[PDB]
Parts: structure tokens; C-alpha cells; sequence
């Protein structure tokens, strides 16, 4: 080994994405990077594709996945800590409910206190699986326009 | 004090004996 | 009640330990100390019971959550003994601590962050390091020392800790029970010895209750004495 | 090492018996498994064969065994976690005791409180061969349809 | 020093060790608190003996 | 007596604890401590003192 | 020999016949080997001893003035109930096991 | 840990936050590019959004 040579025109990115998530990410999904040593300037780009040979580090499997950001300017060094969002999905007409006020009886039943016309609430059981830092998404369980109680919930109970 | 009990139906069941493994 | 709290570890315990006490480590770190040894440690009669202990802290991969957590191998008097109370289910009889189950114990909290739903927790399988194991019991626990910031910890039967995902010997500890209301100075010398016999050295290293139970016992009791006796005084000189 | 290659028309499984079991695990005896990332999404196969030769991680020996999943839309990335259910006989119209109540006196012999329709708890001493991961298939001393105080039992505690 | 609180601070501290460090990893235990506690205790303790004493007294 | 054997730490400790808590390893075995961060620790007012604390076992 | 880090061991083999298949290849075996039969003479109890040194062993007993006293004994032989004695100590004496005090009556 | 509130004073005397953008983490004081006005005073001492001194 006399030497290495590098191309640093392109600088592909492994996106370790845990086991858990693998099945999800579909190629074309729209991601996003940001460095830790510039804390404010977002890169984006498509994803490429996903490697299908993973590597561990002791416990828990993960699969790599590469963008392909443009590299202007000289910046980005090789070896550079990278944290990563990678488009999960871009659901959309689709109502989602805010944390603070779901009920999640049973362990898996979620009760919905909400008010109705009649302005007496009334709770229903919703599905959810997809949920976010913020919200958890409810693709069914609760008619649009449904006004719902943030606080102090109560089923049965008129505002 | 309340004598309270948890407590089952038994009924002549099935056996499911299989265990599991990573 | 102070007394209940700390005679709920009962009568006695011998946990046994390498190295030399607590501060050592490689000494510490070998351990010439076979679960076979507790056989003929059982073998006293004196004895009213004895038993294994062993723990280890391993990655828990789950669904969708995946983080490490303490574990505790242990026998099936612990939380009995201990008296700790459970969040759900129950400890195991000790035909199922011989039957490797893939049952096992947690926290509360390690539920909390596990299980957003609140879902029910029996018969549920997580993978413990990397042996899938079937959930069952879970233990509230029985102090607050909300100061201790406790994290992530979980039990076994260390029969299948130490067995098929350690496989070693050698556990942390044997916890060593004497019955008779039999004096804590005596005969843990003669374990000692006893130590000195099935081990070719001197490698007992353990700590002991009664000794400091019975102190404290005469501690309180004078308290009482000071107290009582003061105040009686005071009252016949009303 | 130029490059490596695989063939992902079907994959194979290596589920890890511990050495304790496999004395058992006759050829032949129905099978399925699921991953961690889908949660609930089942799939099953007859077990194919025993390897021969062991490998161990530190403490314990365990010993492989394998499928022959079928793999459609080029799902299951390599060495992807898979919980595996094996499955050992379905003895049936029988009872089984759950272990939550159990009493077992010296070892061998079995005392079980149980409610009767007094409202008065009591137990009775019983025979039982095969025992469960879960629970005891009980053989005699116990009829079915009888109540059983699987919490906080005691004998002769009329509730 | 001071005479200043271990309540405050340690948080304050909480945020520095989370800044002059990338992410909170420092997870430190209380001090003085725990002496606050004890200290509130026993003289808790001197409370109960010395009331009930000198309430005796004033019996007598 | 037994308040000044309490009080006798300077008041009363906040010892590092680079991993979780006490029963913690790897996390903990990991440790980006730095005795240059004392600096800044120091910086402020209210601490009188800080200190460095390390030990281990030798032949 | 191949230690294990501490103490060293011995192998020693077998030829067990293997019908039906059965036993797979490293699985773990708990093994009894048969030592031998070390009859006429007397054994005494663990907790009884008292041992000095490491290599002396004191022995409190019983005399018939009903006065302890002590006599020092070679033991090679263990066993997980009691130890072989070949000497230091005569046949049908009494041995004070519990609470023994060398030179002590009772 | 992206997010930045900032409880300052106002003339009215009532205190209020506000989220900034900060960049450099200089070893003495953070440098603050947006977010707060210069002469604003700062309540660095045991401050509550919303609350009037």
C-alpha cells in the first residue's frame, strides 16, 4: 500500500437505519443531513439505495443507506459525524392526534374524548400506529372537524 | 379486609408445549 | 416498622464473595466459585436454606425499541423474600427454575419506555441480549429512594442466566440463610473454614445479619430505654 | 476476496436451540418465526434438519436448525433478527394448572386451593406428570370447570 | 459556598455539562440535600423529645 | 456530634458520574471526563472548590 | 494438561455405544467416576476439626475424666461429609463437635 | 437541544422569552446572532417567562 486516492466531489453518506426500520424506507424518499460542527446549514438529497450486507456492533443489527450530496465550497471532511433524517413518508389529508389529550386504554384500544354538535364530548376508540414526536397519526377513529378536549378529558361530559 | 380472590375456569385443555429461540 | 424494614431481610445471608471484600478486582474479577459448592454449603444443617446470585447488564432488542438493561439472575425467594411487591404476575416455582423457562422479570419503568400502550405484559416475548425470553412477571418497588434515579433492570432464575446465556460457574454471590435463630458470629467461621476445606484457600471474603441487626436491635431499644425511662421519670416527679 | 454472492430466492434460518431441547426436535415438526421490525406478520415452515456441529458464545452450547421461507417482494434484509417459535405435542382434552397458584409440597406431591361453589376455597393434593412453560398439565385430583383462586389462595378460605 | 443551595446550581450545572459536553452524560448525585433532609430530621427529632419533655414538666 | 461528622464534607458532594448511575458499565466503562473542563466549572462563583478524583489498583 | 486460566485438569476418556442416534457432538455431560472404598478406619466430621497452619490439625476431644484435650492428627483424605484419620486419635473416643475448648472439662 | 428560549426583560417590566438562533458556543458566552434586540436586559438570574420584576 503506497498511497490512497479519494474522490471528494461526491460525498456519499452511511445512514446507519436500525433493523427495526429497514422495511420501511422505500427507494426515492427524500432525506436530509445536518453536521455537528456547523449545527445550522441543511443538506438534502434523494436516497440511493440500501446495502444489503449490514454490520454490527455487538448487540442490535443495522443496514446502511447513501445519498449522494453535492460538495462545494471544500468543505465536508472525510469521516465527519452526520445526523441524519431520512423521510419516514409523506402522509397527507390524513388527520393526527395530538399526545396530550389520547387515552391509550387495554394497550393497544385508545379512547378520544372529543366534542360533539351537541356539545356533550363523547370519546371513541381510535387506531394508531404511526405517531410522531409531537403527534400520533390517525388514518381512522375520529370524523374531521371533530372538535377534541387537550385537557382534562371526559368522556360522556359536555363542555 | 375484603377475602377477594383472583380465580379461573379450568377447562379440559389442549397442550401447547413448543418453547421458542432466537 | 424500621425494624420490619430491615428484618424483611430475614435470618440470615452470607453472600459469598472473591478477591478479598469489596474494593478488589482481578482477585475479585477470577472466582473460584462453582453453584455445585452451595451442595454441600446446603449440606449444613444449620442451614435453613441458601442461595445463587449473579447479574448481568445486556442489550435488549424489541420490536421497535432496543436498549440495554441491567439483569438479575436470582432464585425464586428473591422477591418472596425480599418481600418486594409485583407490578403483575408472579415469581416461579422452582420446578420451572429447574425448567429454563424463558420467563423473566422487570421494571416498571422499564415497561414505561417498552410500552406506551400499557400493554399487557404476561406471555409477551422480548429478547434478552440475544435469547429471546417470554415475559411474565413484573415487581413495583418496595422503597422510594426516588435519590437513587434507578434504570433499566430486570430478573431471572439465575439457573438460566448463569446456564444458557452465561453458562459459567461462577455467579456474583451466594446468599446463605441459617436457621434455628442461630447467631451471626458463629459458624460463619466455620464456613470460613469450611471455604478454608472445599477451597484450598483462604477466599471466603464474605459479609454478614444479625451481627449488625442485633446491634442496631440494642441501638433502638436503648433509644427506647432513654426515651421511656426519662419520660417515666419526669412523670412520676408529676 | 473479490466480491461476494448470494442467492435470496429463499431464505434460510438459523434458529439457535439451547443443547438442553435438542434431544428432542424430531425432523419434520412444523415451525414459524417473525421478525422484530413488522411485528405481526407471521411465517411458517417445516424444520428441515439438525447441524451437526455446535458453536458456542461463552457459557452454554447451543445447536442451529433450519427452514425454508419463501421469499416474495424482496423483503428480509440478511442477518435480520427472527423470534422463533418450534413447535412439542398438543396432548389434548386434558387439564393443565396454571403455575400463578400452584402448591408443592416436598417436591413431588401438589396441594392446589381452589373456590367452591360454597364460596369456600379449598385445596386438594394432585398428581401431575407433564409440566408447561407456562403451565402443569395436571392428571388427576382436580375436575374441570372448578373454579381456581389463582391470586392469594389459602386453603379453607371461605370469600 | 454561599450558603447556596445544591437544589439550584446542579441543574444549572445540569445545562453546562449538557452544553461544554455535546450531550448530558455527567448524571451526578445530590449533595447537601440530602444533609438538608437529615438536618430537618433530627432536629425534627429534638422537636418531638423536647416538646413532649417540657409538655411533661408543665404537668408537673 | 453527629450533624458536624455529617456536614464535615464540604458543604455535600457532586462527584462525576460519566455513564448513568452507579450500577452502570459500559456507558459508564466510556468517559469523556476532562480535568480541562474544571476550568470552566470552576468558572463559577458559588463553587469554592472543585476536584479531580481518580484510583485504581496496582502491584 | 490445558488450564483454564486458574487450576489446572486432566482429561480422561471413555467409549460409551451410541444406538438411535442420539448425543450430539460438544453437548455437556455431568460425569460420576468411582474413587474407592478406604474402610477400617475412622472418619471424622468436618465441623469437628480444628485445623492450624493449614498443615497442622488439632483435634479437642472428650477424655473420660470428662476433661477436653486436643491432639494433633495427619489427615490426607476429604470428603464432602467427613475426613479419613489414619492417626492421632484412638477408637471409641468422644468428640466434642460443638463448642469445643481444648483443655476444658464439661 | 435545537430550540433556544431566552426570558429577557421588557420596559413594561414584564419578562418574556424568546426562541434564538445561536451559532458559536464561545467558552465564556454564546455568540446570539438572532432573536433578541440590542440594550435588552437579560434576566440571567432566576428568571420566569412572563412574569413581571
Amino acid at each position: 500500500n503506497i498511497l490512497t486516492l479519494a474522490d471528494m466531489s461526491a460525498m456519499l453518506v452511511k445512514a446507519q437505519v436500525s433493523e427495526a426500520d429497514v422495511i420501511h424506507l422505500k427507494p426515492g424518499q427524500k432525506a436530509w443531513f445536518t453536521v455537528l460542527g456547523d449545527q445550522l446549514t441543511r443538506y438534502e438529497g434523494q436516497i440511493k439505495d440500501v446495502l444489503p450486507t449490514p454490520e454490527k456492533v455487538n448487540d442490535a443489527i443495522f443496514y446502511y443507506a447513501r445519498f449522494e450530496v453535492p460538495n462545494p465550497n471544500g468543505l465536508l471532511r472525510l469521516d465527519m459525524t452526520a445526523q441524519v433524517h431520512i423521510q419516514l413518508t409523506d402522509v397527507k389529508n390524513v388527520l393526527t392526534i395530538p399526545l396530550s389529550a389520547l387515552g391509550d386504554p387495554v394497550g393497544d384500544n385508545r379512547y378520544k374524548v372529543k366534542l360533539l354538535r351537541n356539545g356533550e364530548t363523547r370519546e371513541r376508540e381510535v387506531t394508531i400506529g404511526a405517531r410522531n414526536d409531537t403527534d400520533v397519526e390517525i388514518v381512522k377513529g375520529l370524523e374531521a372537524g371533530d372538535e377534541v378536549v387537550i385537557g382534562e378529558a371526559k368522556p360522556g361530559a359536555a363542555q | 379486609p375484603v377475602p377477594t380472590y383472583q380465580t379461573l375456569i379450568v377447562r379440559p385443555g389442549d397442550l401447547q408445549q413448543s418453547v421458542l429461540a432466537t | 416498622m424500621v425494624l420490619a424494614d430491615i428484618r424483611s431481610i430475614g435470618t440470615n445471608t452470607i453472600d459469598v464473595y472473591p478477591g478479598k471484600d469489596f474494593g478488589d478486582d482481578d482477585p475479585q474479577y477470577q472466582q473460584a466459585l462453582k453453584y455445585d459448592d452451595l451442595i454441600a454449603i446446603q449440606k449444613q444443617p444449620w442451614v435453613a436454606s441458601a442461595t445463587p446470585a449473579v447479574s448481568q447488564n445486556l442489550r435488549l432488542r424489541y420490536n421497535n425499541v432496543d436498549v440495554a438493561a441491567s439483569a438479575n439472575g436470582v432464585s425464586g425467594d428473591y422477591f418472596n423474600v425480599y418481600g418486594m411487591t409485583f407490578s403483575e404476575g408472579n415469581t416461579f416455582n422452582q420446578e420451572q427454575l429447574n425448567g429454563r423457562a424463558q420467563v423473566v422479570v422487570l421494571d416498571s419503568n422499564t415497561r414505561r419506555q417498552l410500552f406506551p400502550h400499557k400493554a399487557d405484559v404476561v406471555g409477551e416475548v422480548i429478547l434478552v441480549g440475544n435469547m429471546p425470553a417470554r415475559v411474565i412477571g413484573v415487581a413495583e418497588e418496595k422503597q422510594s429512594m426516588f435519590g437513587s434515579s434507578k434504570v433499566l433492570r430486570v430478573w431471572l432464575p439465575y439457573s438460566t442466566m448463569s446456564g444458557r446465556v452465561m453458562g459459567q460457574s461462577w455467579l456474583n454471590s451466594i446468599t446463605v440463610r441459617v436457621k434455628e435463630g442461630f447467631d451471626s458470629a458463629e459458624a460463619e467461621q466455620q464456613l470460613t473454614r469450611l471455604l478454608s476445606l472445599r477451597h484450598g484457600k483462604k477466599d471466603f471474603f464474605t459479609w454478614n445479619m444479625d451481627g449488625v441487626l442485633k446491634t442496631v436491635e440494642k441501638t433502638t431499644r436503648t433509644l427506647q430505654l432513654f426515651l421511656t425511662l426519662v419520660a417515666v421519670i419526669s412523670l412520676v416527679v408529676g
